[PDB]
């Protein structure tokens, strides 16, 4: 004798993981398509009457470090960073858009500002003992010393 | 891999857990609206430890510690 | 006086420079959905 | 690996911030002392599908440009710029054939792995057409080095990891070529 | 001898080069002192941190600065925000100048 | 500013407390290390940040188990 | 309706009875909580001595309001 | 807007303040976090869960769990604010300027087809490489087992 | 001995009979731990009779031939 | 305007996902407290919750309800602190370790192959979060529910732990949508059985649900750190319960049935022919389907978190910290000196593909 009115919580919350991964799985999957279609807004949207069935992109996941070069790779193509594109030539704007990052090497906020961690013998001859930078100061200096020979 | 939708998911929970506390703060009852006999802190008496009714005042194992 | 060389006392080896001074700032009138980008080749 | 580094996107705009990275162009072209090439405008997906015609193709280009790079003893960007075109123009070859020759049996290939995440375990039935194709018309065939003939994976008849979900326009050209070809 | 240097991936990495070539010159049976030497160690610290060319920055930076060189017009364009790095800025031929997708990949 | 000693105004005035500090000033080495790793791209660094993390575990296990140990010598009387 | 586990003598009986399979107290929604501050509802079930009765005011004093 | 400043600061006012052990406990707590986040944006993603696995999930509740067995018993705004803006002054670790002002970056090659992750070189290293400082890590933990039990055990 | 703790070095098989009685929780600890280290030691069987070792990963950069770089490579020229 | 529009919902859209995702976890969530009395009620002969909302539907809504307008009860008026820390700490621990669960291939918000450390990571953070409760007050019987609190949470994490290591260790993998790949051709309860059995030993202590209740035990220690709990802090402490039983739930299927991998391939490939996988209607389709399996399989397992209370007496304290010291930690050890040794005679060390 199956109780019907016991399992309508469980087909509840069957609803309840359908609802999150039916969105997850579409909304992702169309919207990683849309990008891949072209490089402005009035080619994302609009399907032109001569295209052909549409292939969507499924997302991509357990990528390497090849993958965040290929990543920017494409973006440099197509505009999308999965964008789609087998053209044998690429764009004369492809050898002028290389895109380097730039970042500083500075120590972390925490290791410079606790009122704690940043209390300890190297690190305040660092902060206070000017040994060690005028000692490398020289090396800088005999730089543009040396330009003359 | 991209984590920027990683990102707004640790936002929106930071900011559900002061929906969470300040939720109970605006839809209760006033003081004055339910029995007016006090506020939590001058109603000592309901602003105290549980101890099944009876009023009264750790050497623990050092097995325990030792876990 | 100044010479154009690399910081590296050895010759035979290729060490690319890391470092680069920065210029226009293009993303900087920019507003939300919509990059108001500057004029990357030249100016404005 | 998603590790953070200086050199490519990090994970997330809060990486960014605390770095200040700043992205930065060069709008300097090459000086024309360097003749110019044609870069690969292929993007990830049609270069993992043609990779072992572009190794079979290219083969001893890409054994001497790796030479160079071997001999070169540290000056290797500098010292290879010539040999580092023919390279580039030999894949440019096959990216072009594969357009000119298995157009349809090409794009079939890499949409599928446009939709399985990049990985030729899940394409194998598509990726069967495409090598058939491509030996008739080109002659390339796929082969990875090291194992037996008889051994290798792509030729598995049944393999122990197959595809959750199948690729629909996959299946229709499979079961097609199974009356046009295997007559 | 211990491998110093390796990189993320179990090779060597950017600077393990330049330490080899200190540890070939030192390690070496054909010289009296340690002076031949002195420069490949330069290298292996400049290597690393770059301290050196970071300076050659400070000036071309101050040197600009004391000529009024407009920056911008000097300096090499840069985007703050990855989002705004649109095909109108990587050059494309139709691109919009509407944000691209960073959210997933 | 800490050339004055202010971080003595900032640990506590109990045994515990001083055990805090000594971690928190531990953690500091650790954190340097793997900022020098990363950004050398050296993973020899990385193991000597886990070692690290490993060996100041162990020093706060063997540090309370002292101090516990210090604790119930004075409460111990157990003559009920 | 939380209700609090006041139950002092054979008047309890009856109470757990209500919580028993034939009444199921629970598919009302009501279950019986063992602290007032989890509880909105005090059932004296049972006699209240002159020994209890300082208890039993304290602790209806511990339950937050709104409370009967 | 460097809002990692604001958590120290909020982390300094309250270590000078602290009395009890509750709130000195706190301080631990509000150190790693910012550890924590700070490594996992910017450097090291691998050690920030490193961190919270072993200092956290380890080390931390062990605390908290001998503050209960212990004991649980028992200045000034302007000197306070005074202490904190002069601590506040001077944030500079290191006084090579060029070094703190002049950004770097990296070229990417690709040479390494097999990439794998930092923890599948370290474990390559660590199992290999410096089996010694593995080994003798087992060695220190087993000291710690017999030491700890000699130390407290009463019998 | 009808209930006597058995002397390992005089009765080694009653020994392990009153550990698997008494403390299962420690003989089939052990059992199970020392199932995997023999199997360890009988991987040199099972090459002789199952099946050879795999070819080793090419996990070592890109293979470069071991020869001199060619002379007479054309093609693909500026 | 409808152009000025399309790029709004362009710039929302993933918001309106992850509202989407936190309310997917919150209806599974909610209508758990209702499954497990409604189960155990049919278990007992009772009925459950019937009463409130057609079938009871709208009981998780009462309850929670009824707390968020109770008086709370601050030990001053302004000891806010003191009562909402602890257990916010506990929700939103389980609440970002929800990040690194996918519902199909690459549907998780992170995604990253330090996942399992972050998993384990998040979960002990939570565990400091429960002991902080009892630890802010000086009531008897919440402050009793610490030390043994703190030590049992500590025990049984050194067994779940490792057995997560074990199954890291044969796809030689710490990423959640790798392992869950890994088990195509056999799901890990059939090599795995005894790691399962202990896996759901070990979740039901970290949770502390009976049999392993000596934490909040109504006859020992009533409510434990919740005797001095109402309204607000109580429904956040109670909902990171069941967070936590529906992700324990969701891991044991994960790790052992196969997370999202459908129970017959056949049955999928039939159902999935009669859509265009040209057309969005095939991936809501699919993605209904592909969280279909795991939520049937999580069901079973958040019934089983039901069903082992319905059905066994509590364990005593001193005999619960020495059964995953002196039974389950020498096992677990055993097992991940076993696994290598088989994998390595047959040739078969794991590599992520
Ligand atoms: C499972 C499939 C069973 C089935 O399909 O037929 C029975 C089932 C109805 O059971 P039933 O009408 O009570 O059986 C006729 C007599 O009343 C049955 O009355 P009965 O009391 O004489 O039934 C006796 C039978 C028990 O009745 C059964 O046949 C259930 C056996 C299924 C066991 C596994 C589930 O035997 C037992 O009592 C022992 C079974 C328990 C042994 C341990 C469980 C095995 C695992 O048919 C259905 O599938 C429809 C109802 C199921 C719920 C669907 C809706 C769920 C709620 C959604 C919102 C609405
Ligand atoms: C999700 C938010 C979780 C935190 C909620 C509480 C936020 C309040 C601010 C405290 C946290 C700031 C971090 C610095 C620690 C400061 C701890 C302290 O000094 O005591 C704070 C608290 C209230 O007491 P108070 O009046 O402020 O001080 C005098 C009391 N004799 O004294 C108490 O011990 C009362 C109980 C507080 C227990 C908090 C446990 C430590 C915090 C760990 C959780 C947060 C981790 C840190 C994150 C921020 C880091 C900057
Ligand atoms: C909320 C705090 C957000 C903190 C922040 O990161 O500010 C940046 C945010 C930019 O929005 P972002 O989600 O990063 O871009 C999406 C593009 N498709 O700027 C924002 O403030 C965007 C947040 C707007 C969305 C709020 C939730 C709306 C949907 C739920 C109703
Ligand atoms: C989500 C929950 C949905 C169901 C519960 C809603 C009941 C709360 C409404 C309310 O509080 O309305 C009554 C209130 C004020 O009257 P009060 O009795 O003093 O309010 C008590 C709460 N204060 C004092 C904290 C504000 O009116 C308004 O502010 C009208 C707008
Ligand atoms: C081959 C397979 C069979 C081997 C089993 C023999 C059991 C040995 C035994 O039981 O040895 C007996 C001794 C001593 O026992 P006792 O209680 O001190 O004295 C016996 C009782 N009296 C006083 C009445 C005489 O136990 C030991 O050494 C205890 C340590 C055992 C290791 C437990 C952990 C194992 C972990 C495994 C990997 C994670
Ligand atoms: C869940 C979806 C179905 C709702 C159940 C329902 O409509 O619940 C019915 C409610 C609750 O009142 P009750 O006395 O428990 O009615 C239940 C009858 N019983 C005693 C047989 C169980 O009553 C009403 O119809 C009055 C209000 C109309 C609906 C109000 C919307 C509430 C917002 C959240 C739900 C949409
Ligand atoms: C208890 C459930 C175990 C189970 O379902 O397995 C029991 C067995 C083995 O199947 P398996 O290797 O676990 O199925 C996994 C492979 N799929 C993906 C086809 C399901 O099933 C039968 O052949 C019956
Ligand atoms: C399969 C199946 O029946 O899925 C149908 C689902 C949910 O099934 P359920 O029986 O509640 O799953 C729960 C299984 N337990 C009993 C193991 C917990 O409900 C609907 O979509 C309607």
């Amino acid at each position: 004798m199956i109780p019907f009115e016991a399992l309508i919580p469980y087909a509840i919350m069957f609803a309840g993981f359908c609802l999150g991964g039916g969105v997850m799985n579409s909304a992702i999957t169309a919207d990683i398509t849309k990008r891949a279609r072209g490089p402005n807004q009035e080619i994302k949207r609009n399907v032109g009457e001569d295209e052909g069935p549409r292939n969507y992109t499924k997302p991509r996941y357990n990528t390497d470090q090849w993958d965040k070069y290929f990543a920017v790779r494409d973006l440099r193509l197509t505009g999308s960073l999965r964008g789609q594109s087998d053209n044998a030539v690429a764009e004369e704007s492809f050898k002028t858009n290389s895109i380097q990052p730039y970042s500083n090497t500075r120590r972390p906020w925490v290791l410079r500002r606790h009122i704690i961690m940043k209390n300890s013998p190297t690190k305040w001859a660092r902060k206070y003992s000017s040994r060690r930078d005028e000692r490398e100061q020289e090396i800088k200096d005999d730089y543009i010393r040396g330009m003359g020979e | 891999m991209l984590q920027d939708l990683f990102n707004n998911y640790v936002i929106l929970v930071g900011i559900l857990g002061l929906i969470f506390l300040g939720v109970n703060y605006f839809i209760v009852e006033s003081p004055r609206m339910d029995e007016n006999n006090g506020n939590i802190s001058d109603y000592i008496e309901k602003s105290g430890p549980f101890e099944c009714g009876f009023s009264s005042f750790n050497p623990i194992p050092i097995a325990f510690i030792l876990v | 006086w100044w010479e154009v060389k690399s910081t590296y006392s050895n010759k035979d080896i290729f060490h690319p420079p890391q470092t680069v001074l920065f210029g226009k700032h293009i993303d900087r009138d920019s507003g939300l959905m919509y990059a108001n980008s500057r004029n990357r080749f030249g100016p404005d | 690996s998603s590790t953070h580094t200086n050199d490519s996107l990090n994970s997330s705009n809060y990486v960014d911030k605390l770095k200040d990275t700043h992205f930065v162009f060069e709008n300097d072209k090459l000086p024309s002392e360097i003749p110019d090439v044609e870069e690969v405008g292929a993007t990830t997906a049609p270069l993992l599908s043609a990779a072992y015609f572009i190794g079979a193709k290219c083969q001893d280009y890409n054994d001497d440009f790796m030479l160079c790079q071997k001999e070169a003893k540290g000056n290797g960007p500098i010292d290879c710029l010539k040999e580092g075109r023919r390279v580039t123009r030999c894949a440019s070859g096959v990216l072009k054939d594969l357009n000119t020759h298995c157009s349809d049996e090409f794009r079939l290939h890499w949409q599928c792995l446009s939709f399985s995440n990049l990985e030729y375990k899940n394409c194998r039935k598509a990726e069967s057409l495409l090598n058939k194709c491509v030996f008739e018309k080109m002659n390339l065939v796929k082969k990875i080095p090291g194992i037996p003939e008889d051994r290798q994976i792509h030729l598995k008849q049944n393999p122990v990891l197959k595809p959750v979900a199948l690729h629909q326009d996959s299946e229709v050209a499979f079961k097609k070529a199974q009356n046009e070809n295997s007559i | 001898a211990p491998l110093q240097q390796v990189g993320r991936h179990g090779g060597p990495n950017k600077c393990f080069g330049e330490f080899q070539r200190v540890v070939e010159c030192m390690t070496n049976a054909k010289h009296d002192s340690y002076e031949p030497c002195n420069n490949l160690k330069n290298d292996y610290l400049e290597c690393r941190k770059h301290k050196v060319e970071r300076y050659k920055a400070f000036l071309m930076q101050k040197h600009a600065e004391e000529l009024g060189k407009d920056p911008e017009e000097i300096g090499a364009p840069f985007v703050r925000k990855r989002r705004f790095l649109t095909s109108k800025t990587l050059g494309l031929v139709d691109g919009d100048d509407y944000e691209i997708g960073v959210e997933k990949i | 500013m800490d050339l004055i000693l202010l971080m003595l105004v900032a640990v506590g005035l109990n045994i515990i407390d001083i055990y805090i500090m000594i971690e928190i000033l531990i953690m500091g080495c650790t954190v340097n290390t793997i900022y020098s790793a990363s950004l050398d791209n050296d993973m020899i660094g990385l193991i000597y940040s886990l070692i690290q993390i490993i060996i100041a575990g162990v020093e706060s296990a063997i540090g309370l188990s002292i101090l516990v140990n210090y604790n119930r010598i004075r409460n111990s009387e157990e003559i009920e | 309706f939380w209700p609090m586990t006041f139950g002092l003598a054979c008047c309890a009986v009856e109470m757990m009875h209500v919580s028993a399979p034939r009444y199921d107290q629970d598919r009302l929604g009501i279950i019986f909580r063992a602290s007032p501050r989890q509880s909105d509802i005090m059932i004296v079930a049972g006699t209240v001595t002159n020994k209890m009765a300082p208890a039993l005011r304290q602790v209806y004093d511990q339950m937050p309001y709104p409370r009967w | 807007m460097n809002l990692e400043i604001l958590d120290l600061s909020i982390l300094g006012f309250y270590s000078l303040i602290s009395s009890n052990s509750f709130e000195s406990i706190a301080i631990l707590v509000a150190t790693i976090m910012p550890v924590i986040t700070e490594l996992w944006y910017n450097y090291s993603q691998l050690f920030a869960l490193l961190y919270t696995l072993i200092y956290v999930g380890a080390v931390v509740i062990l605390f908290v769990f001998i503050l209960s067995v212990i004991n649980e018993k028992e200045s000034g705004l302007f000197i306070l604010i005074l202490v904190l803006l002069l601590d506040d002054l001077d944030d500079n670790e290191s006084n090579d300027n060029d070094y703190n002002n002049v950004y770097i970056t990296d070229y990417a090659d690709w040479f390494n087809n097999y990439n794998e992750s930092d923890l599948s070189v370290i474990g390559n290293l660590l199992f290999t490489e410096y089996a010694l400082l593995l080994l003798i890590i087992s060695f220190i933990l087993l000291m710690s087992i017999i030491g700890l039990i000699l130390i407290v055990k009463k019998d | 001995a009808i209930g006597d703790y058995p002397v390992y070095y005089k009765q080694p098989i009653r020994w392990l009979s009153y550990h698997a009685h008494t403390r299962p929780h420690v003989f089939y600890a052990i059992a199970v731990a020392a199932l995997g280290p023999v199997f360890m030691m009988a991987t040199p069987l099972r090459r002789k009779f199952l099946y050879d070792d795999h070819e080793p990963l090419p996990a070592n950069g890109y293979p470069l031939p071991n020869r001199s770089r060619d002379k007479t490579l054309t093609g693909y020229d500026d | 305007m409808l152009n000025n529009l399309f790029d709004f919902i362009e710039y929302i859209e993933y918001w309106l996902i992850i509202v989407a995702f936190v309310a997917s976890v919150l209806i599974v969530v909610a209508y758990l407290t209702v499954a497990e009395r409604k189960t155990m009620g049919y278990m007992q002969r009772r009925l459950g919750p019937n009463a409130v909302g057609y079938y009871g539907v709208l009981m998780a809504v009462a309850d929670a309800l009824k707390l968020l307008s109770k008086e709370i009860v601050l030990p001053h008026n302004g000891d806010i602190i003191y009562v909402m820390s602890g257990p916010l700490i506990s929700l939103f621990s389980v609440l970002l370790s929800w990040a690194v669960i996918p519902f199909g291939p690459g549907l998780s918000l992170l995604d990253s192959e330090y996942s399992i450390i972050y998993l384990l990571a998040s979960g002990s953070i939570g565990v400091f979060g429960t002991v902080i409760v009892g630890w802010m007050s000086n009531s008897k019987y919440t402050v009793l529910a610490t030390v043994r609190t703190t030590a049992q949470l500590i025990s049984y994490e050194l067994v779940l732990t490792t057995v997560v290591f074990i199954i890291a260790l044969i796809v030689s993998s710490l990423n959640i949508n790798v392992i869950i790949e890994s088990q195509y051709n056999i799901w890990y309860i059939i090599p795995f059985f005894p790691l399962c059995l202990i896996f759901f030993i070990s979740a039901l202590a970290e949770t502390a649900r009976p049999p392993f209740d000596n934490v909040e035990a109504e006859s020992e220690l009533v409510s434990g750190h919740m005797t001095e709990l109402s309204a607000s802090p109580f429904v956040i402490f109670f909902l990171s319960e069941y967070c936590s039983m529906v992700l324990m739930s969701t891991l044991t299927a994960i790790f052992f049935f196969g997370g999202y991998l459908p129970f017959s391939n056949t049955i999928h490939h039939l159902i999935l022919n009669l859509f265009d996988q040209h057309s969005i209607y095939y991936f809501i389709i699919e993605g209904i389907l592909l969280s279909g399996y795991l939520a049937i399989k999580a069901n079973f397992f958040m019934f089983s978190f039901v069903w082992i209370r319905a059905a066994a007496p509590r364990l005593r304290y001193d005999l619960l910290i020495l059964f995953c010291w002196y039974v389950l930690l020498p096992i677990v050890f055993a097992i991940v000196v076993f696994a290598p040794g088989i994998l390595y005679c047959f040739d078969a060390l794991p590599v992520i593909i």
